[PDB]
């Protein structure tokens, strides 16, 4: 610290260590949601069955 | 009365739920099953 460090500063040390879980099924759910949105786009504007 | 034929030809790749050929009629049925 004396030779190669900076000033000694007081901070609050967070003991909780957050981390986003890199999962697989979260993208499956995300695709399912976009699939509902795209199907609704087709259902309203590209449905010619009536 | 003459005995008729047992059956005609049965296509091995055409079904009512998976029709081989495409048209808007089958898409209409799958659409109204969805909504």
């Amino acid at each position: 610290t004396y030779f190669y460090g900076g000033i000694l500063e007081f901070v609050y040390f967070d003991k909780s260590n957050p981390d986003m879980c890199i999962l697989v099924h979260t993208l499956w759910i995300h695709l399912l949601i976009l699939f509902l949105i795209f199907t609704g786009f087709v259902t309203i504007l590209f449905s010619f069955y009536g | 009365m003459k005995k008729p034929m047992a059956k005609a030809y049965e296509h091995p790749y055409n079904s009512e739920h998976h029709p081989l050929n495409f048209s808007a009629v089958k898409i209409a049925e799958t659409f109204h099953d969805f909504i």
